[PDB]
């Protein structure tokens, strides 16, 4: 309806009231034609009004508009370079630049639009404004391809600093449009290397791109006679700019530094050493105050030591030092390094006693870090392995929670050095030279670390074994059963389907055969689901749905179906309980499993429609006022035409089922009585066949369990009454498909008050494919109890209801008084 | 008057004067090198007329030397004192050993003696925004400061030797001069200052490097040099000559220097 | 020249202005009156707001809920942001936080927007305002809320729905609230200055911040281009308060001044309010009763338990415990005991001697002070029934406040205090209306009062004044107290929510520099005052104008003296005459012609190099350079 906006913005006054009209209508959504006619609107609204602020609320309108992904956007650019060639203001000016930028994002394929809008934008670039400089450099920038180079490269040398920084940033944009750049930049951008400002320093980026491009070409130094790579001087440029003062340059520096791998490494050792202003430049970026410029000297170093080995054994002296400093996350970056670039250096004793030192330390995950480190570090000396061993050793005494990981360093330790370590075997198992030793202690910590070490170094050598005695090869043999990743040297689904196969052509038997059958198939399935976890998923999907058919079944053979209503007595009956829980089971199968198709979800409705039936039949054969059972129809019809019209692609494939007889006698289903309707869709639904479930592909069913309060126990969590203790709350999530959304929270008080709490999104973490931890804090208050009683909490899984989704865990609770 | 963060001590600043064009920059001792417990000096592309500095002169290696050396002595129970009069060197080693210790995770005694020492820690906490970075972020987590290892009381020299980490600001015959008195006499009973001996002092005044980077990056046209050995400051200064071809003074004692200026 | 006004708020503005070649962004200003409308969000879910019920919907009446005859939000609160899309905020290039509660908000700007350039304020603004950011994520997230009502902020809906609603202005624009990881985005991109630096923005206009006086850290800004100056006044106190002394002499001569940050309900004398605010918990203890008191971290609980231990030492009543319960209630203290030199000269002089400036510090030593992180974080262990506790949000729809409040709720023997002057607390304890709890209003307001502003703007007297409309008239609840009224003899012009206003001022000249040798070219002559004329090529980087080298001429000749030298230099075939329109006289000495016209001149000279030269001379003899 234009007519109403239009009216409407009439009517509104223009200097104040208008703002307020063109604001709400922003605000609101548009469609394609709408936007079609309030763009011409606009544009006349421009013209008669002659105000900058209400010009540049419609620039910005305009650029809204144009952001439109529907709409097809052709002749409003015309209109908008017209009014660009008419505008006066700067402001507006720059706003109708941004549209311009919009346009050419949109629409980046029309190659005369293209040159329209650059050229355009040189135009008014010429501009005193730095804002339409601005907005008009980043339109050069964005468009491009195979003059606009030198334009840009001639706008370097604006007294403005953001214009500068709009040239560097259009230049990085057309390097990352892909075009061929030129060389003669690199000078210019070395000019604007001394320039007071930080961000233009720190978009000068650009030398490292064109260093990248061309890093073998030659270039004469203005002062000096001698010829010096690209690559090299870029590289000493870099060196002497991190000495500024400017903690996000610098960063931005050692970071770009690092990316650079096509240097020689004579020039770096050169310079990284103490001993022109571009030596010790990597010493004054680890020694620097700042802990991010440390992290990415650390990086830089990391890239050039995968680039040059004599580079990190120069620098393994260095990564020792930093091994020492005083910010956690630096110690943790630069060991991860020292492992990455392990595989070629090899270290000395001063290295190895300092590297051990840093291992003593408090925090487990340094020592995680270091246990990473040593399982790929070189070593020397025999002796460098005994000290690595007795450290470990002491390690294992200090925080023996580490064991695991000191045995995965032993492994690779003896791997990787196995010559090394046989020299050392009789002292290590302690072996006397004519006596018997005692058998050693087994299942303890340092002895089993021992011997993993000692079975990894004889992997490979022979001449290993013949040192031990009969108790080692005991040992050996109890550590290979049970630590076999440590220490060294379908019938079923076929079954499942042919035993569906046997459900699906064996349902046309009596009541009495159908209901063994189904009992028997439904153990079979829960066994199988127990006995291989892989087709849980698929056997306890199987056995809920077979479930729900045995439920359906059980309740068609009742006393109540062949005696009178008013006889009928609800104390005795099994049909509504029967529906309720093929109900709960259809919303299980529907949301409980992941990777349910459509053609699951079908069955999974047409199940539930049945229920909503036999709930309507036993409703209508309790009752006896004619208005409830109308309206009951009534609604299941609803129901019915919902299911029908939701589903129309699958109607064919559910051949003589309950919904396709049901639409095969919809009209006089609608039009008969309630009496009438009710008899004929029970006697219908008797008759209904039983449709044959597919099997998905693969499918896994949703559990969690709780473990921050486990198994629990008496010790009551005391706190004063009326206040709130907070109780830590983990499970583990598997297979949930929106854990974040779905899965809810639940703590049911010793009363009818079922508390419910709704976790957070950021909390949910996921450590590998397949499952989702969760970690929430709990708050729970309430009044005085006489005595420790146990508060229930649970995990729900919402739907759009919620349904049961864990074991119940409960936890004892002492609310004293004030 | 304008102040700039110096760094080589807490509290310590380097001034920027202006009036009208003219521009003059006195900055005494400052340090490019950051400490342990404080940041470094940091100025804006001022360019000034005039600057005045100081001539008079592997810190991570001889930390983590004098750590192991300390770890060593503690772990073998022998008891060793730090005699130095400095406070900013003391804090930095008090907090370096803090630190140190509550990494480590073991619960070694170390205390420090004189009252002076309190009155500096109750300054140095108080003063935060003038520390280092990690100190402004811990504090959000706690005060790093107040630790277990904590204030001497030493039963007056007659509390014993330990596995002990002891300060003394002696000057020369002030403070609890009895200490050596009481301790010492033996191998095992060692005195460390700046049974062995070695040189832990830290260079709080940066080398010639520092001053380098300054003057690059402030580029006045003209430097002072004061507050330094004769021999320093001329190869300093020899050095500025040969590096940068800017003009630069050697004034002596008393040496009346002229520059002319545009205003 | 233009000034954008986005934020309608009067105590929390935000505002753009235009200046020169650059843009700033004034301030933020979260509008946390918003938030009021929405219903409270317990830490432990209560069964009153469980059974409370609906209201009716014609279009479904689980969107709202109703308490007291008045409608609530159901939902998660949100939050009026300002009218951030009236100008691109992209372009905008600084912001400059004034305090602590101005900057709430920041991080939708910074991430939201696009915004790419810088933001300034002062150390204690920033730890103060990640302080209260964090806390109030954490109040957010403790117990997490669906958006579960939408449609009820529809134009037509809210026409239908009562005044409580209907006054809301822009609802479509409030927003859910930001989290943590945004607050980090947020706060990287902001650098910190002190009181009265000097920061210079691309070489065309420098900027600094001046000591407000009402909070520590706490600045009011000054924009300067030599020639133009605009002032910027925020939240100021003239009052013995802890912070570092208001400035006065730096806003003076200010072209432009924007007034902000007055107080609400003016009437309110704070000192007054503080000793009956002690006077009240002194009976409530007396009784045997609780206090709660909701208020920020901020320097308003500071000098609120400043008075009160003070008070009660003078009482004797020193037996109950102290209670602030908050996230960063320990961090509030501690950096609230460190940033000492932004205080007044007394805690200055305080702190030259050892002791810290605060003495909460020696109760905190002698446990007379105690605090905690949250309730269930060993509080409860510790707590005891008679006590008075400040905690929560004063906003009373989040924090720990809701849960205290409703435990307390239905015994009229507790108390309830505010202290806070930025809401409605009737319209706060219309959600918990059914109670027979003591509430209080009594808010302490530090800012300058509009008797306070007026003597400064009279001892200042700048040029124009800026401030909201609010102040323009008298407040809603006397609308007869004409004292209460801002008095200029300019016009003092004022806005609207989401107004543009074009500044007055209009001067049309800035700053250069002159290297000696062009000062040197000039040869002054006497006149009556000197007279000078140069020409030199212009250099510009940085917006810093600059003349070295690579003018009219006003040659005032008298008749006579021109006739006499004339007559005096020999040149035959001289005629005299007197005729009409002006005199002319014909000199065949050369072929030249003077003549003299009223209204004009005309002169004629050859190519001859020794008349040239004799020219020049005569005319150098009688030269003005100008
Ligand atoms: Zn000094
Ligand atoms: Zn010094």
């Amino acid at each position: 309806k234009s007519a109403a906006l239009h009216i409407d913005l009439c009517k509104a006054t223009s200097p104040a009231d208008a703002l307020q009209y063109l604001l709400q209508f922003a605000r609101k959504p548009v469609e394609a034609e709408s936007v079609e006619g309030v763009v011409r609107i606009l544009l006349e609204h421009y013209y008669k009004e002659n105000d900058p602020s209400v010009r540049l609320k419609i620039a910005s309108l305009l650029g809204l508009l144009s952001k439109t992904a529907g709409f097809s956007p052709d002749c409003i650019m015309d209109d908008a370079i017209n009014i660009l060639q008419n505008e006066k203001s700067h402001q507006v000016l720059a706003q109708l630049l941004d549209t311009l930028l919009a346009i050419g994002t949109k629409l980046p394929e029309n190659q005369a639009i293209q040159m329209r809008l650059v050229d355009v934008a040189c135009k008014h670039l010429t501009d005193t404004s730095h804002g339409v400089r601005n907005k008009c450099l980043q339109l050069l920038g964005n468009l491009g391809s195979l003059d606009v180079q030198k334009i840009i490269g001639d706008y370097f040398s604006d007294q403005d600093p953001r214009v500068r920084t709009a040239a560097i940033k259009a230049m990085l944009q057309l390097h990352e449009r892909g075009l061929k750049l030129h060389q003669t930049i690199y000078n210019q951008a070395c000019k604007l290397l001394s320039d007071d400002y930080e961000q233009v320093r720190s978009a000068a980026q650009l030398i490292w791109v064109v260093s990248q491009l061309y890093p073998e070409s030659i270039v004469p130094i203005p002062s000096s006679n001698e010829e010096i790579r690209l690559v090299d001087d870029a590289f000493g440029k870099i060196c002497h700019m991190v000495s500024d003062g400017s903690w996000v340059v610098r960063v931005q520096a050692a970071k770009l530094l690092g990316s650079m791998e096509q240097v020689s490494s004579h020039f770096l050792e050169q310079t990284l050493d103490k001993k022109s202003g571009a030596c010790g430049a990597f010493v004054h970026g680890l020694e620097d105050e700042m802990y991010e410029v440390r992290i990415a000297a650390v990086e830089a170093l990391c890239m050039l030591a995968q680039s040059s080995p004599s580079f990190a054994e120069k620098c393994l002296d260095f990564l020792v030092d930093m091994f020492n400093d005083e910010i956690e996350e630096v110690r943790l970056q630069s060991i991860h390094t020292m492992r990455k670039i392990s595989n070629n250096i090899t270290l000395r004793e001063d290295q190895l006693d300092t590297v051990l030192a840093v291992l003593e330390d408090s925090s487990r995950d340094i020592r995680e870090a270091l246990h990473e480190l040593l399982c790929c570090t070189n070593v020397s000396t025999k002796e460098g392995i005994h000290l690595a061993l007795v450290e470990l050793l002491k390690n294992l005494t200090k925080y023996p929670t580490d064991r695991d990981s000191i045995w995965k360093c032993l492994k690779f330790l003896g791997s990787r050095h196995p010559t090394l370590v046989l020299p050392l075997v009789p002292e290590l198992l302690s072996t006397h030279p004519f006596f018997d030793t005692a058998e050693p202690d087994m299942d303890d910590p340092a002895y089993i670390a021992v011997l993993v070490l000692i079975f990894n170094a004889a992997k490979t050598c022979p001449t290993m074994p013949a040192l031990f005695s009969d108790h080692t090869f005991r040992h050996y043999a109890y550590l290979r059963d049970s630590l076999s990743h440590l220490v060294p040297a379908d019938p079923s689904q076929q079954f499942l389907q042919q035993s569906l196969e046997r459900v699906y052509s064996l349902q046309h038997l009596d009541p009495q055969g159908a209901q063994e059958l189904l009992e028997f198939t439904i153990r079979d399935l829960q066994r199988l689901g127990e006995l291989q976890s892989e087709l849980a998923g698929v056997a306890d999907f199987s056995a809920t749905y077979l479930r729900c058919q045995l439920l359906l079944i059980k309740a068609l053979q009742e006393k109540l179906w062949n005696v009178a209503a008013p006889l009928y007595l609800k104390q005795s009956d099994l049909a509504s309980a029967a529906a309720k829980q093929i109900m709960e089971e259809t919303y299980k199968m529907e949301f409980m499993y992941s990777g349910v198709e459509n053609k699951q979800v079908v069955i999974i409705h047409h199940m539930r429609l049945q229920a909503k039936a036999l709930q309507l039949i036993v409703t209508a054969r309790t009752t006896r006022g004619l208005d409830p059972l109308f309206g009951m129809c009534e609604k299941f019809l609803q129901e019915v035409d919902f299911f029908q019209r939701y589903f129309i692609a699958d109607l064919p494939h559910l051949q003589d089922s309950f919904v396709d007889k049901l639409l095969d006698l919809m009209p006089r289903l609608m039009t008969s009585k309630p009496a009438e309707v009710v008899k004929i869709l029970q006697t219908m639904l008797r008759q209904s066949a039983f449709l044959h479930l597919p099997l998905p592909e693969q499918i896994h069913k949703a559990s969690a369990t709780i473990i921050e309060p486990a198994g629990e126990s008496d010790n009551p969590l005391r706190f004063t009454s009326g206040l709130v203790v907070a109780l830590d709350v983990d499970a583990t999530l598997e297979h949930v498909q929106d854990p974040q959304n779905t899965v809810k929270v639940q703590v049911l008080y010793p009363d009818g008050q079922a508390q419910m709490i709704h976790p957070k999104p950021a909390d949910f973490r996921n450590p590998g494919p397949g499952r989702h931890r969760l970690i929430t804090q709990v708050y729970l208050s309430h009044t005085a109890w006489t005595e420790a009683c146990q508060v229930e909490v649970r995990l729900l899984l919402a739907y759009n209801g919620t349904i049961p989704f864990s074991k119940p865990v409960k936890v004892y609770i002492m609310p004293k008084p004030a | 008057i304008k102040a700039y963060y110096a760094g080589h001590v807490l509290g310590a600043a380097m001034f920027q004067i202006k009036v009208g064009s003219e521009s003059v920059v006195y900055t005494g001792d400052y340090n490019m090198t950051p400490d342990r417990h404080l940041g470094a000096a940091w100025i804006d592309k001022c360019r000034p007329n005039l600057l005045i500095t100081q001539s008079t002169y592997s810190k991570r290696c001889r930390e983590r030397d004098f750590l192991k050396k300390v770890h060593e002595t503690v772990e073998r129970g022998g008891k060793v004192l730090i005699p130095v009069f400095a406070l900013g060197r003391a804090q930095e080693l008090c907090i370096l050993l803090e630190t140190f210790w509550e990494r480590m995770n073991l619960k070694v005694p170390i205390y420090f003696s004189t009252g002076l020492t309190e009155k500096a820690n109750h300054y140095y906490k108080l003063f935060i925004p003038w520390t280092n970075q990690k100190i402004r972020k811990t504090f959000v987590q706690r005060n790093m400061f107040e630790f277990k290892h904590i204030k001497a009381f030493d039963r007056a020299f007659a509390d014993n030797p330990g596995p002990m980490v002891v300060f003394a600001t002696p000057g020369h015959a002030g403070q609890s001069l009895q200490i050596f008195r009481k301790w010492a006499g033996n191998e095992k009973n060692m005195v460390i200052m700046p049974m062995q001996v070695e040189y832990m002092s830290f260079s709080a005044h940066a080398d010639a490097k520092g001053i380098m980077q300054l003057v690059g990056q402030a580029e006045p046209e003209s430097v002072l040099l004061v507050h330094g050995e004769a021999k320093k400051m001329e190869f300093l200064k020899q050095k500025i000559e040969q590096e940068l071809r800017v003009n630069c003074y050697m004034p002596a004692n008393g040496e009346t220097v002229t520059l002319p200026t545009s205003p | 020249m233009k000034l954008y006004c986005l934020s309608g708020h009067p105590t929390l503005p935000c505002n753009v202005l235009k200046f020169k070649s650059t843009t700033i962004m004034l301030d933020c200003g979260l509008d946390m009156t918003s938030t009021l409308n929405f219903l409270p969000l317990p830490l432990v879910q209560s069964p009153r707001l469980s059974n409370l019920p609906g209201w009716s919907l014609k279009d479904l009446d689980k969107e709202l809920k109703e308490c007291s005859g008045h409608v609530f939000v159901d939902s998660v609160p949100e939050f009026c942001l300002p009218e951030t899309e009236l100008i691109d905020l992209s372009t905008v290039d600084v912001i400059l936080i004034s305090n602590y509660h101005c900057m709430m908000a920041l991080p939708y700007i910074t991430e939201h927007t696009g915004f790419t350039g810088t933001v300034y304020a002062t150390e204690p603004t920033v730890q103060i305002g990640r302080l209260l950011m964090e806390e109030l994520v954490n109040f957010i997230e403790r117990v997490p809320k669906a958006q579960s009502a939408s449609l009820w902020k529809n134009k037509d809906i809210q026409r239908l729905l009562p005044s409580p609603l209907k006054d809301a202005v822009e609802v479509s624009t409030w927003r859910r609230c930001y989290t943590m990881q945004e607050v980090n985005s947020a706060l990287s991109k902001i650098q910190l200055v002190g009181y009265s630096q000097k920061i210079e923005l691309f070489g065309a206009v420098q900027v600094t911040p001046l000591s407000s006086g009402y909070a520590l850290g706490s600045s009011n800004w000054i924009i300067q281009s030599h020639y133009e100056k605009v002032s910027y006044v925020s939240g100021s106190s003239l009052l013995t308060t802890h912070p570092q002394p208001m400035d006065q002499a730096s806003l003076k001569n200010s072209d432009v001044l924007v007034l902000t940050g007055l107080t609400q309900i003016p009437t309110a004398n704070p000192d007054g309010m503080v000793g009956e605010f002690c006077s009240n918990l002194a009976l409530t203890v007396r009784n045997g009763g609780n206090v709660l008191v909701p208020c920020y971290p901020s320097g308003v609980i500071y000098d609120l338990l400043e008075c009160l231990y003070q008070y009660i030492d003078s009482a004797g009543l020193s037996s109950v415990p102290l209670y602030f319960i908050s996230p960063v209630a320990n961090s509030s203290l501690e950096f609230s005991q460190i940033f000492a030199e932004w205080l007044c000269h007394n805690k200055q002089s305080k702190v030259y001697l050892p002791e810290p400036p605060f003495p909460h510090a020696e109760l905190i030593q002698t446990n007379k002070l105690k605090h905690y992180p949250s309730i269930h974080g060993d509080f409860s262990n510790d707590f005891r029934q008679p006590c008075v506790v400040f905690t929560g949000h004063p906003s009373l729809r989040f924090g720990d406040v809701v849960h205290f409040m409703e435990l307390w709720g239905k015994s009229s023997l507790n108390t309830v205090i505010f202290t806070e002057p930025d809401f409605s607390y009737l319209e706060a304890l219309a959600p918990y209306q059914p109670l027979a709890m003591k509430c209080i209003y009594c808010p302490i307001d530090t800012r300058l009062n509009f008797i306070q502003v007026s003597k400064l703007l009279k001892e200042v007297q700048p040029l124009h004044v800026v401030c909201p409309e609010q102040y323009t008239q008298p407040p809603p609840a006397q609308s007869h107290r004409m004292d209460l009224m801002i008095d200029c003899q300019p016009p003092a012009m004022s806005y609207r929510r989401a107004e543009v206003l074009a500044l007055p001022f209009k001067r049309r000249y800035e700053k250069i520099e002159i290297m000696p040798e062009l000062a040197d070219s000039l040869v002054p002559m006497e006149i009556k005052i000197s007279l000078a004329t140069v020409s030199a090529v212009l250099h510009t980087k940085d917006n810093k104008h600059l003349l070295q080298p690579p003018p009219l001429l006003s040659g005032s000749i008298p008749v006579e003296q021109f006739v006499q030298t004339l007559e005096k230099h020999g040149f035959s075939d001289i005629k005299v005459e007197d005729t009409a329109k002006g005199h002319i006289v014909l000199l065949q000495e050369a072929e030249t012609l003077i003549q003299i016209e009223e209204d004009s001149t005309h002169i004629i000279c050859d190519n001859d190099e020794m008349l040239r030269v004799r020219l020049r001379d005569l005319v150098l003899k009688f030269l003005q350079k100008f």
